[PDB]
């Protein structure tokens, strides 16, 4: 899964949160089998050798678009012909099933940018205000 | 994933002629850093007075890019109805990551139109439309310019007072002179500017009657809308692919005068777009009042390291490609623009390969898949020397449960070539997988 | 492979950084003393000589 | 595209006669018509321009009439120059589709066709290919029909039809068959003839040679 | 690893296909099995800018000799300006600035070498 | 660095470093070159026998 | 006035390209346009691509788009036409037409029209010396008071070819007939002359083939 579905940007503060909620999500479907693309790789058009593609971080592989957004079944192969701007040759993505669970476990990854200066992700709370000329800029981003 | 406007309905596709010996009479428009042409502009921070050296998407300075300019109708004398389209649609191009484009270069500036060489209309104001899509394959006609994957599209409306950009995956329609209709030569987008451009009148339905005859836009997942201010300069649009999804960035908004380029807004895609294609926009109109628009010029973004100086007023005017020169290396250096007359040490040259000469009986597998397997502890070791080896077929012949390579590359070990091959076999557990290790604290 | 070819060239260039650091500070400290050597020459062709 | 249709294919008329040629036009073609006039062995000359207006160097007697779908050129006296191609063109669209051409026959003189049939030659023989040459002379009518039957048999494909180009002082035609066999199916067959029928003739008359 | 092969003495016990010399580069013996060639290691040319700030004139220098076999904008030479590049009398380098060196002229001026000074009216005093 | 251009990507985060070294040089090898016209100076400016 | 010549008529293989060549003689050639329109049988007149020469752009039709490529030089004004894959289809006589109109090429009228140049497609045929089939004197050839006898040229390639009898002495009664394609692929035509058979016995009618290709001149008895 992190080498051909989901790698987080190691530049970004990077946080991995895994959580199940039984009864709070009544509102969020449950996906028949939860999926993942257990190999992905690149067939070269003479055949002699086949290239594994790692997925890049935080990025839709060229693999993905050709398995359906869950896999039929584990062990499944997809293949197409690439075009010719493609380069030819064949693309190859495997991917594996696993069973829903009783109650839905969702992963989530979390990069806070510290780039930027247009805008500020704070929680919320005259003293905060400028009527202190003393010591503390504390501003939107920035403390 | 609603649609604003209904589906297959009206007409069928206009006629559309195809010339390309019209099209692409070529003015030149090499991209300048000095005059800040182009300049993505940091994101992140301001500076004033300040000159700093910042690395980010940048397109490369000298870049001529690529010219696509958009042509009046046919215009029959008793009719101005009949439409013709360039093969910019058939003008798809890959770019790895980035797009800049350059809008109204020459404005209000004597021109002739494409559709006739011999009439001459003045330049006028107009805005660029395409469709970038991450994989692109034949049409059922079999001409190039077919998008499986999911495409974003931006189409002006209202003669460029308005922009759309929706999420719709476009789906071909069986109407003569459209993509699954026999006999059908190009696909691209029409205007109609008695209802669409009246005066005081501006139709957003315009980006609708194109869908309405050329194809049919399915899983319309985002539908955005943003005002044009079309005052009649025109500066710079930008669109980035980061991970996130794609940014929209406009010049004018930040500030018209400079041509600075800021991101004005921002629409999530989760899949990554590789190809850029260009839909051909043509509005039909009289011979008497056709229109000659100028043309937009597109440039590949690359990561670069540039030198930027920033004004008292916080706006760039003036930039630096280290990349494009030794003395341009040497300011990016000193990070000073003017540097003192000297002779400086640069880059030095290196040569390039030309006549390859490679140095190089065939090693066998057979004792590892044949009889009866030792157990982990009484592992047996396989030698290969003096032979040539293919791992390829090994890695076919058995599905690899687990594959950890440690001081080497996975895909190194097939292709590397060294003194001598050592292979291992034994029987291993699945609940032991996890504890076997080159080095483990469990023994 | 590209995880380790990223952690051999980042120690590689880290320990190269160290030597020209260490080559450009014993350079300085050379022609610092040729620099002084020069001055005793001009005043032996201004005496001896 | 529009599609131009020429009603007449081929027309008959004495000289000094009226001849009216209908244009039909899928698409409307307001006043966007050309009418060439094409001459065997020499370019085609420009008539009328818009289908409304006599080109300059075009006799008076050709005219243009007619609007939109339907166009008609009148030719108010034939001449000799007159019995050519007509072609009525669209100039309404980028891609213009040619009229399919309507010709122009001299009704001066009516004359029955004259059939005779001559043997290969001996180098023909020893060639290894036979040709029978089946010849019809001055036939008025362009129209006619020539089959080959041979030990009472019909012979398709290996019989080719050549015509000579019009005499111009009877109006007639002179047009050769000539059917080819192989050796040994020249030699087996005994009987061969060719049958014509023909519109000015009053009877269909058979040429017929026995073998030897 | 980028080599190139002239004739050479032979050398080596022959019992190994590799010499080396101290260092992990390879004299690279006996490239040829039939006979010995020794190898040569990558060989490349420097680049000086000799730039006049008032003048806004640069030019392209090289080591020691280019006159011999160098030539400007050379296939075999990947990188100059990193984009494009920037005929002369040899000297010190091939220097893309012309107009040569005089026998006789003003002392002072940039340091370049033994004999050539860098003026700025793109001009080389001596 | 190495010459693969991987490597120069990686040397530009450390670039700031590696043009400061440049600099420093640069200056060493001016000093030498103004040392040594001091010293030939020194040396001329005295009136010659053929 | 301006005069429009084309090229003399040429036979290209397939698979090679053709070049046809229109040359305008007086007027104005930059701001006129010319137009190349070619007449095929059963096809009718169908226009290939338009061109201007001072615009130097060229309209090509779409269905021969990609395939034509349509130049015009000032200094020789002439317009060149390349035709490249020959097929039997493609095969027909090439027009150039000038519209009368300086541009506006999508209303075109032509005023004037070329002679035209005919192109034929050659799969593995090469000239050589025709051979000619006399027909002879029988009383089935006999009809009447007049026997018609004629000499068949067949087995010739390239150019129409001069057919004469009696070295060009007899004119009267003779019937032209056009070239038709073999299974062979070289062209074979008729000359029947009909004339009194006891003018057959009071002169020797010879029959003269000249084949212009192969420069060979053949006459024998008919």
């Amino acid at each position: 899964i992190s080498q051909f579905n989901y790698k987080q940007s190691f530049s970004n503060p990077t946080c991995l949160i895994l959580a199940t909620v039984p009864h709070n999500l009544t509102t969020i479907t449950k996906p028949l089998k939860y999926s993942y693309i257990n190999k992905c790789s690149r067939l070269l058009s003479d055949d002699r050798t086949e290239v594994p593609q790692l997925v890049n971080a935080n990025q839709y592989s060229p693999c993905v678009s050709i398995v359906p957004s869950t896999v039929w079944e584990d062990g499944d192969y997809y293949r197409k012909q690439l075009s010719p701007l493609e380069g030819g040759g064949w693309l190859v993505a495997s991917g594996s099933t696993v069973a829903m669970t009783e109650q839905l476990q969702m992963g989530f990854g979390i990069t806070v940018q510290y780039g930027t200066d247009t805008n500020s992700v704070c929680p919320k709370l005259k003293i905060a205000s400028q009527l202190g000329n003393c010591v503390e800029y504390s501003l939107y981003g920035v403390s | 994933y609603v649609d604003v406007g209904p589906d297959s309905v009206k007409s069928a596709c206009i006629e559309v002629d195809i010339q390309q010996t019209f099209f692409d009479k070529t003015w030149p428009r090499p991209i300048d850093v000095s005059k800040a042409d182009g300049i993505i502009y940091p994101q992140g921070r301001t500076y004033s007075n300040i000159t700093i050296t910042y690395q980010g998407l940048f397109p490369y300075q000298g870049d001529h890019g690529d010219m696509y300019v958009y042509s009046a109708g046919h215009a029959t004398g008793t009719t101005p109805q009949k439409l013709f389209v360039a093969n910019y649609s058939q003008d798809v191009k890959q770019f790895a990551n980035g797009f800049v484009v350059r809008i109204g270069a020459a404005a209000n500036s004597t021109g002739t139109v494409i559709i006739s060489p011999s009439t001459s209309a003045t330049i006028r104001k107009i805005y660029p439309a395409f469709m970038l899509g991450s994989s692109v394959g034949n049409f059922s006609d079999g001409k190039m310019g077919r998008f499986f994957n999911h495409t974003l599209v931006l189409l002006p409306d209202g003669c460029g007072t308005l922009l759309r950009a929706f999420y719709c995956i476009l789906e071909p329609r069986s109407g003569n002179h459209c993509p699954a209709g026999n006999s059908y030569t190009s696909f691209a987008t029409y205007h109609t500017p008695a209802t669409d451009c009246s005066d005081g009148n501006y139709n957003r339905n315009a980006s609708l009657n194109s869908f309405k005859e050329y194809f049919n836009l399915r899983n319309c997942t985002f539908m955005y809308t943003y005002n044009i201010t079309e005052d009649e300069i025109l500066e710079w649009f930008g669109i980035t692919q980061t991970a996130q999804g794609v940014h929209l960035f406009s010049s004018r908004y930040v500030d018209l005068y400079g041509g600075n380029m800021f991101q004005f807004a921002t629409l999530p895609v989760y899949d990554t777009i590789k190809y850029y294609s260009i839909i051909p926009h043509s509005i039909r109109s009289i011979q008497s009042d056709r229109k000659a628009w100028a043309a937009f010029y597109v440039y590949k973004l690359q990561p670069l390291t540039f030198l930027l100086d920033f004004s008292v007023d916080g706006y760039i005017r003036r930039a630096i490609d280290c990349g494009f020169n030794d003395l341009s290396q040497l300011h990016c250096s000193y990070e000073s623009f003017d540097v003192e007359s000297g002779v400086y040490s640069v880059s030095s040259f290196e040569a390039k390969p030309s006549g390859s000469v490679v140095e190089q009986v065939e090693c066998d597998f057979s004792p590892l898949l044949s009889g009866t397997p030792p157990q982990v502890y009484n592992f047996k070791r396989l030698v290969f020397t003096n032979c040539n080896y293919n791992l390829t077929k090994l890695l076919s012949l058995f599905s690899v449960n687990d594959f950890t390579c440690s001081q080497i590359s996975p895909a190194a070990i097939a292709s590397n070539c060294y003194s001598s091959l050592i292979l291992d076999y034994f029987s291993y557990p699945l609940s032991m997988k996890s504890d076997l290790s080159v080095s483990s604290a469990g023994p | 492979d590209v995880l380790e070819q990223d952690a051999q060239i980042d120690r590689l260039i880290n320990g190269r950084l160290t030597t020209l650091n260490a080559f450009v500070a014993q350079q300085l400290v050379r022609s610092e003393s040729a620099a002084l050597s020069a001055q005793l020459a001009k005043d032996k062709v201004n005496e001896c000589v | 595209d529009i599609v131009m249709t020429q009603t007449p294919s081929s027309l008959s008329a004495s000289v000094g006669d009226r001849v009216t040629i209908t244009c039909r036009a899928s698409e409307d073609i307001t006043s966007y018509l050309n009418w060439y006039q094409l001459k065997p062995g020499k370019a085609p000359m420009f008539l009328i321009y818009a289908a409304s207006s006599l080109q300059s160097g075009v006799p008076s007697r050709f005219s243009g009439s007619g609007s939109g779908t339907d166009f008609t050129l009148t030719i108010s006296s034939l001449q000799p120059e007159d019995f050519a191609t007509y072609y009525c063109q669209q100039s309404y669209s980028t891609p213009p589709t040619f009229g399919g051409g309507t010709k122009v026959e001299i009704k001066r003189t009516v004359a029955a066709p004259s059939v005779f049939i001559f043997p290969p030659s001996d180098e023909q023989l020893k060639s290894g290919t036979a040709s029978v040459v089946c010849l019809l002379n001055n036939f008025y009518p362009r129209e006619a029909k020539v089959q080959w039957k041979v030990d009472n048999a019909l012979q398709s494909g290996n019989s080719q039809e050549s015509v000579t180009e019009q005499d111009s002082k009877d109006s007639t035609y002179s047009l050769s068959s000539t059917l080819t066999l192989s050796k040994a199916d020249y030699e087996k067959h005994k009987v061969y003839a060719c049958e014509v029928t023909h519109q000015g003739l009053s009877s269909p008359v058979t040429k017929s040679f026995n073998r030897g | 690893g980028r080599g190139v092969f002239q004739n050479c003495t032979a050398v080596g016990v022959r019992q190994q296909r590799f010499v080396y010399d101290a260092y992990q580069n390879l004299v690279g013996y006996y490239s040829d099995d039939g006979n010995y060639y020794c190898l040569r290691a990558c060989v490349s040319v420097p680049v000086s800018v000799i730039y006049d700030k008032e003048t806004k004139t640069h030019a392209t220098l090289f080591g020691s000799v280019a006159c011999e076999h160098i030539s400007s904008t050379m296939s075999q030479y990947s990188r100059s300006t990193r984009s494009m590049l920037k005929p002369v009398g040899c000297v010190l380098g091939l220097v893309n600035s012309s107009l040569f060196v005089e026998d006789c002229k003003l002392p002072l001026g940039q340091s370049l070498c033994a004999l050539p000074d860098t003026p700025s009216t793109m001009r080389l005093a001596s | 660095c190495n010459g693969f251009q991987k490597c120069e990507q990686l040397l530009r985060e450390y670039g700031q470093f590696c043009s400061k070294i440049n600099q420093a040089l640069h200056g060493a090898n001016l000093r030498q070159d103004d040392s040594v016209r001091n010293l030939f100076a020194s040396v001329k400016s005295s009136q010659s026998s053929p | 006035q301006v005069q429009l010549v084309q090229s003399g008529a040429e036979v290209k293989k397939p698979g090679s390209s053709v070049k046809v060549s229109c040359k305008a003689s007086g007027g104005t050639f930059s701001i006129y346009a010319i137009s190349w329109v070619r007449q095929a049988p059963g096809q009718g007149l169908e226009w290939m691509g338009g061109i201007i020469p001072i615009f130097g752009t060229a309209n090509y039709a779409q269905q021969f788009q990609g395939r034509v490529t349509i130049t015009a030089d000032e200094s020789t004004t002439t317009a060149y036409m390349e035709l490249s894959r020959l097929t039997s289809e493609d095969t027909a006589v090439y027009y150039c037409a000038r519209q009368m109109t300086a541009y506006d090429y999508w209303n075109p009228s032509f005023d004037y029209w070329g002679q035209g140049t005919l192109v034929t497609v050659s799969s593995a045929w090469s000239t050589k010396g025709p051979s000619v089939f006399p027909l002879a004197p029988s009383s089935k050839s006999t009809s009447g008071g007049t026997a018609a006898l004629g000499c068949l040229v067949k087995d010739y390639f390239p150019e129409p070819v001069t057919v004469s009898w009696n070295s060009g002495a007899l004119t009267s009664g003779v019937h032209t007939f056009p070239a038709v394609l073999q299974s062979s692929g070289l062209y074979s035509l008729s000359s029947v002359v009909t004339v009194p058979s006891s003018s057959l016995g009071t002169q020797t009618y010879i029959c003269n083939v000249n084949h212009k290709p192969s420069n060979t001149k053949v006459d024998k008895r008919v």
